[PDB]
């Protein structure tokens, strides 16, 4: 039951209690992905347009 | 003094925000105005408040916040609320229409459209700091936008403010409040793009806030504003140690150090009491070994689990109001007894814990009681895990049959990303499973 | 997402379209003039979503009504709210379609297209954020079947990224002008099924058998099948009218009821319904509204929901209620009767509540099913098709008009697929 | 109306209280991933704990105790009793046991070699066995006295082991010179209360007990499977080698003078209660999101002492099968109509 690390100030206290010890993606491959994605989309209303064409 | 800049995404992080900072400014004495008499020091210091509030040479005390979302109605409604002078035009960015219930929608299609305005109004407010040390995101899992552009925002953060640290407040996806059948597609997507990017994640499900307004505050169909008014006291206990004097938890590094050991397992469970009904006339004050032990019941938690068939990473319990630490340790010695407390073998049984003498502040005309002593636990345990397997399970479900999924594709998003988000997602339970159990 | 474009093509279109707007304008306030005279803001707050606003407080629909013969059109302009519409918003031919689908979508309708096109455009370029088109028509006819269909993919074409709904009226021998009716709703139906992103499935079929068998009518006529219409639009429509947090929007909505893009065709019902007359003033309750809302007897579509899975349902509740009764009932209907929803879509039952009742009654409610029973419904169509068909039948008045049988064979293998679709994921 | 859903169709007795559901009317099966059920009937392993309780409008019931197979499986057994502060080494009716991982893929080796220098010029009898914590259905126990011809058994096998002391001195059954063991099966419910079934079975050895042929373990460790194999004298005395309570209870006052209630089954449900009380705080479902109960089949050895030992706890056992309809209509009675009514006296013993 050690209590270690007591700390008091006016606000109020803070402490550990122990019981037993043990035993990334650049921005630029952010904007490639985007930019894939939006490319995705406009294939695909190309492709629409082109139906609704015939 | 180190600032924090607050982030809140979607309608779920736009309101959840409202809550926490109308309680932060009762908290601290700051009128809606702006104006905090108390606060000697006019139009600068470097007090523990600060952390959360800037100043103007008028004596406004204004929120480090961003409120973003992809329709303006709700965030609407602050610019034209009870604190509408709180903050200005600045810090309120709004869309014309809005995810549609689609992460690929929220991520792909209209984030990439928004996502550098959103990081400049966040750049002015981190160039009036003098040593910011990272940001709180306040968002749905199963929103289009809490989801898709959060993700999106998350991964742009990490690009550029490499070393500050994220935290997270994440609502987790209830049926008995949910909008969208889509919403665990959206939480898996969301969680295995911004898993990487967040150092400590706060997961609140809604079916625990839901039941815990009807069981304890005698409430029979919870709104919005009441499950928010308890969801903001709970990230008011955890916010607490940075907006005031104290020792424990008095940086966002700290949270990670504290509780989360292992990167991808950072997803602490909080559980809190008392809640108490503002109805209720005669009420007896809880003491500080019934508050304790009531951190134990899954009914108390923020996630409904079960920790008892799980292991514990790490333990901080941080109280409110009239508690002394002879009665802490009374308390854990007596409860240590009586449950099933079990750490892993490679971390010490033992509990950090905080005392801010102020009781909590509740909203006048709102649901909860005055209390003279409330806490708030955060553990780290792998029982959490639980609430993946749910949420996974969904996903299956759906998945196998591709349920919805031309929704997502149509967006630009290939079907490959819902399996590897899947996968890591596997691999999420995988990990928790080695940690927690022995074969 | 705020602004809808109103469009009605043809007789039944214009018919159930103006009567739609009657019913709306009431409830939210607006008098025929265009004047606002109500007590509530509640009335106001998304208004802008079906009317536009002019000089006076003059509250406009942004309604778009499209004829190949002025009859209809003539009779709207001397009805109720007739005032009401823009002037210039009234698109109309001399020919008429004579009940034929190839008229409407190849001949005669084309000429009349492009001047719809202009005030759709006009309409659209007014719109803060437009979210897509609603369209009222029936499909057994020529002008609302054929120049319809056309309308939505001219639409289409020009707003490709916007959502398309419409409100088709299916044709039935109960309640039959012609025996073109399935050639016309055979070829509208493959429009529909590639076009639309939400298609209400109304059945004068049902509703004939529903003003009979309920409402105890010997001789059922169109004003009362529309006042079904017309009552099941507003509730339909409840959610994007009012303020609320589910499928508030026409995507939304979309995203909740349609897990794959072809199977779009939904099932409306309203409650109460009840006959005369010791059943006018009584008070109604949510238990009532919940399990009638929910009978087979009571769908506007004629099928049989028994025979079939559920794989989307959205509920809207209206009046003042207890929401805790609301979930009770709505989680017994599921939990007592789960076989009928399907277990690969979780929590596919969604509820939304409104405090504006509809007028005339305290409470009400308005289901919106997807479920694989309205394959019965192709189905029956089909037959009556095929029946035609197979000794090539009333074909000249399509051949003549340019079509090939082709085109026809096309359709039906098309609407056959659909059915078959719907027919996997009923033993899915 | 009730409903229930069936994830394990393996299981004899709980296709039987399936089968009992259904005929009373009042219960309709649905498909094992509808999660709107009010009973599961779940699976044997992994199951999904965790999505139970999670269902509006619904009380959960499961068939099994989560965290119960810490007395069900052979090497997670002899941890909790050695490691409780209720039971400790402080337990005079369970077998020595170490539990022994393979020097492949924490363990107990050099202990028990060390408590191994006891008998060996004790010149006691050094006889130990060696069982799976899942061997193959009835195979893959090896029991020799030679020390170093078990350390080296169990890293012959691609699973954990448990080398447990064997009773040298069994009580023997006359006419025949046999060894039994003692099947008695636990009912505990959601409340739980601990319901030892009225009736319970004898797994009897079909060959005289043979303290020589130890290769030949045929009439030790008698299951009623293999013993039907390799016996060549298959139940002279009773069908399926099982001897039940009534008629043991008069071989006992017979040839022991004594009683079957006198203190054999004293010592047993002093067993039962020590065992399920032990696990109590850690599995109970009082306060729990679902509730479980759990079918329990406790192993037990008798010696010429007349003292009970125990051998196992099993999770998911079969019944007799005279006692099926009568054991699973009980489990209906006091575990399910219990949580979920319908519209004397019982079979069991409160505990
Ligand atoms: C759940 C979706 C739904 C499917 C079913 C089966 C639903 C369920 C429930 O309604 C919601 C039934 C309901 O609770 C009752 C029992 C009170 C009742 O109304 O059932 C009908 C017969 C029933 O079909 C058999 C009905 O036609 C029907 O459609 O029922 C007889 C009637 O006699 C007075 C009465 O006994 C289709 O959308
Ligand atoms: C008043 C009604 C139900 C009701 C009110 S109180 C109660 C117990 N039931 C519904 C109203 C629904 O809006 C739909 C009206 C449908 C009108 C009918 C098709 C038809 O025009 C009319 C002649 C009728 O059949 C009734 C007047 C009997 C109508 O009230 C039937 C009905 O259920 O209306
Ligand atoms: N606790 C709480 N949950 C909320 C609140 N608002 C929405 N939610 C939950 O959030 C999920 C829906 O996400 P939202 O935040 O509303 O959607 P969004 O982030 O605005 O994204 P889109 O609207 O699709 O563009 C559902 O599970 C809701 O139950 C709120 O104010 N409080
Ligand atoms: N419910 C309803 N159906 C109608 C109405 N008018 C026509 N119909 C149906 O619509 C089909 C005829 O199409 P119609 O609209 O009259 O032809 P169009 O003017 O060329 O579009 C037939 O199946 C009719 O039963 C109406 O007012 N209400
Ligand atoms: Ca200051
Ligand atoms: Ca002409
Ligand atoms: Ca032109
Ligand atoms: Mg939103
Ligand atoms: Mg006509």
């Amino acid at each position: 039951m050690e209590v270690i690390e007591l700390n008091k100030c006016t606000s109020g206290q803070s402490f550990e209690v122990i019981l037993k010890p043990p035993s990334d993606p650049s921005l630029e491959e952010i904007q490639k992905k985007l930019e894939a994605a939006e490319e995705r989309r406009k294939y695909q209303e190309a492709e629409l347009l082109k139906h609704l064409a015939e | 003094m180190r600032e924090c800049i607050s982030i809140h995404v979607g309608q779920a992080g736009v309101q959840i925000g409202n809550a926490c900072w109308e309680l932060y400014c009762l908290e601290h004495g700051i009128q809606p105005d702006g104006q905090m008499p108390s606060d000697k020091t006019i139009g600068g210091g470097d007090d523990s408040f600060n952390t959360f509030f800037s100043e103007t040479g008028a004596g406004k005390h204004v929120p480090r916040a961003v409120f973003v979302d992809l329709e303006p109605t709700v965030i609407d409604e602050v610019r034209t609320g009870t604190y509408r002078q709180l903050f200005h035009p600045e810090q309120l960015i709004t869309g014309k229409e809005d995810a549609a219930n689609n992460y690929a929608r929220g991520h792909y299609t209209i984030g990439k459209e928004i996502i550098d305005l959103v990081l400049d109004r966040i750049r002015k407010l981190a160039d009036q700091c003098t040593g910011l040390q990272g940001f709180l995101v306040f968002h749905s899992f199963g929103g289009g936008t809490g989801s898709g552009f959060t993700s999106l925002l998350m991964e742009r953060l990490s690009v550029d403010y490499g070393k500050k640290s994220k935290l997270e407040f994440s609502i987790y996806p209830a049926p008995q409040v949910s909008t969208a059948v889509v919403e665990p597609y959206n939480s898996i997507l969301t969680t295995h793009t911004t898993l990487e990017h967040s150092d400590c994640a706060f997961m609140v499900d809604n079916e625990a806030i839901y039941d815990i307004c009807r069981r304890n505050l005698d409430i029979e169909r919870p709104t919005y504003t009441n499950l928010n008014r308890l969801i903001s006291q709970i990230v008011s206990s955890i916010t607490a140690s940075l907006r005031f004097d104290g020792a424990l938890n008095v940086d966002l590094t700290e949270f990670q150090t504290n509780l989360v050991p292992y990167p991808r397992i950072h997803f602490p469970l909080a559980t809190y009491a008392p809640v108490i009904s503002a109805e209720k006339a005669y009420h007896e004050q809880l003491s500080v070994a019934e508050i304790t032990n009531a951190c134990f019941e899954p009914a108390n938690q923020m996630v409904k689990c079960d920790p008892r068939h799980g292991k514990y990473m790490a333990c901080c319990l941080l109280y409110r109001g009239d508690v002394v630490p002879k009665d802490v340790n009374a308390a854990i010695a007596t409860i240590k007894t009586k449950r099933s407390i079990q750490f892993v073998d490679w971390c010490p049984t033992g509990f950090k814990v905080g005392i801010n003498y102020q009781p909590p502040t509740v909203v006048p005309g709102g649901d909860l009681a005055k209390v003279q002593r409330a806490v708030c636990m955060l553990s780290n345990t792998t029982a959490i895990a639980e609430a993946w397997a749910r949420l996974d399970h969904k996903f299956d479900l759906m998945y196998a049959k591709r349920a919805f999924v031309h929704w997502y594709v149509g967006e630009g998003m290939e079907e490959g990303e819902f399996s590897e988000a899947r996968e890591d997602m596997a691999a999420l339970e995988k990990d928790y499973e080695e940690v927690g159990v022995d074969s | 997402m705020r602004e809808i474009v109103h469009i009605q093509a043809g007789q039944c279109g214009n018919q159930i379209g103006a009567k739609f707007w009657e019913v709306i304008s009431d409830e939210h306030g607006i008098d025929p003039t265009g004047s606002y005279h109500g007590d509530s803001d509640l009335q106001l707050e998304r208004i802008n979503v079906y009317y536009n606003e002019a000089t006076g407080n003059k509250y406009v629909p942004r309604a778009i009504l499209v004829d190949l013969e002025p009859g209809t059109m003539d009779s709207v302009r001397s009805g109720p709210f007739g005032q009401i519409f823009r002037p210039d918003n009234f698109v109309f031919g001399q020919s008429g379609a004579g009940n034929n689908w190839a008229k409407g979508h190849y001949t005669e309708g084309a000429e009349l297209v492009d001047s719809v096109l202009d005030v759709v455009r006009k309409e659209s370029e007014s719109c803060d954020c437009l979210q897509g088109f609603q369209l009222t028509h029936s499909l057994g006819g020529g002008t609302g079947s054929g120049m319809g269909t056309l309308l939505i993919s001219k639409i289409r074409e020009e707003y490709p990224d916007r959502i398309m709904n419409t409100f088709s009226v299916m044709p039935s021998p109960k309640v039959s002008d012609t025996v073109v009716e399935p050639y016309n709703a055979t070829l509208s139906v493959h429009q529909l099924v590639e076009n639309t992103d939400e298609t209400y499935c109304i059945d004068n079929e049902a509703l004939y058998d529903i003003c009979f068998r309920t409402l105890k009518l010997t001789t059922p006529t169109y004003g009362d099948l529309n006042h079904l219409v017309s009552a099941t639009m507003s509730g339909v429509t409840t959610c994007l009218r009012f303020p609320g947090q589910l499928n508030a929007d026409l995507r939304k909505l979309a995203v909740n009821m349609v897990p794959f893009p072809r199977l779009h065709f939904f099932m409306p019902g309203f409650a109460p319904l009840t006959s005369r007359g010791s059943q006018q003033y009584r008070a109604l309750t949510v238990p009532e509204l919940t399990q009638q809302m929910f009978d087979s007897k009571n769908m506007m579509a004629a099928c049989d929901p028994r025979h079939g899975r559920y794989l989307t349902v959205a509920a809207i509740f209206r009046g003042r209620m207890s929401m805790k009764e609301v979930d009770e009932q709505m989680l017994n209907v599921q939990n007592k009767n789960s076989s009928y929803f399907v277990e690969w879509i979780p929590n596919n039952v969604k509820t939304a509540v409104c405090d504006i009742p509809p007028r005339g009654l305290k409470m009400s409610a308005t289901f919106i099913g997807n479920s694989t029973a309205i394959q019965e419904l192709f189905k029956r169509i089909s037959e009556q098709f095929t029946a035609m068909f197979r000794r090539k039948a009333f074909l000249h008045w399509y051949t003549g008009e340019g079509m090939d049988e082709m085109e026809f064979t096309e359709a039906e293998s098309n609407m056959n697929d659909l059915v078959s679709e719907y027919q996997q994921y009923q033993d899915a | 109306m009730y409903t229930f859903v069936v994830r394990d169709e393996n299981s004899s007795v709980y296709a039987e209280v399936s089968r009992l559901l259904l005929a009373t009317g009042q219960w309709k099966r649905l498909r094992k991933d509808n999660p709107r059920f009010n009973l599961m009937l779940g699976e044997r392993n992994r199951l999904p704990f965790g999505r139970l309780g999670h269902e509006p409008g619904l009380v959960q019931l499961v068939n099994y105790y989560r965290g119960a197979d810490k007395l069900c499986r052979k090497a997670s057994l002899v941890k909790l009793i050695k490691t409780s502060p209720e039971l400790s080494e402080s337990c005079t009716w369970f077998p020595e046991s170490y539990v022994i991982y393979p020097t492949n893929l924490t363990d107990e080796r050099e202990v028990f070699l060390a408590a191994y220098n006891r008998r060996r010029e004790g010149r006691e009898g050094n006889v130990w066995i060696a069982k799976s914590s899942a061997g193959a259905k009835g195979e893959g126990i090896l029991i020799s006295s030679e020390a170093s011809e078990l350390l080296d058994f169990i890293d012959e096998q691609g699973q954990v082991h448990v080398i447990q002391k064997y009773l040298e001195k069994p009580l023997l059954l006359e006419p025949g010179h046999r060894k039994f063991d003692i099947r008695s099966w636990v009912l505990v419910d959601h409340l739980y209360n601990i319901y030892l079934y009225r009736e319970g079975v004898l797994r009897t050895s079909s060959e005289p007990y043979n303290s020589a042929n130890f290769q030949d373990k045929t009439c030790h460790l008698t299951n009623h499977c293999i013993q039907k194999e390799y016996s060549k004298n298959y139940g002279r005395y009773e069908e399926g080698n099982e001897m039940f309570f009534e008629e043991f209870n008069q071989y006992l006052m017979d040839a022991l003078n004594t009683t079957l209630e006198n203190s054999i089954l004293l010592q047993i449900k002093h067993i039962i209660r020590s065992c399920l009380m032990c696990i109590e705080p850690a599995i109970s479902t009082k306060h729990l999101h679902y509730q479980s109960f759990q079918l329990f089949g406790f192993d037990f050895m008798v010696d010429e002492e007349l003292k009970v030992w125990l051998i196992e706890v099993n999770g998911a056992p079969a019944c007799a099968q005279k006692l099926y309809a009568e054991l699973c209509q009980g489990i209906v009675d006091v575990a399910i109509s219990s949580v979920f009514p319908l519209a004397p006296t019982s079979i069991f013993i409160k505990l």
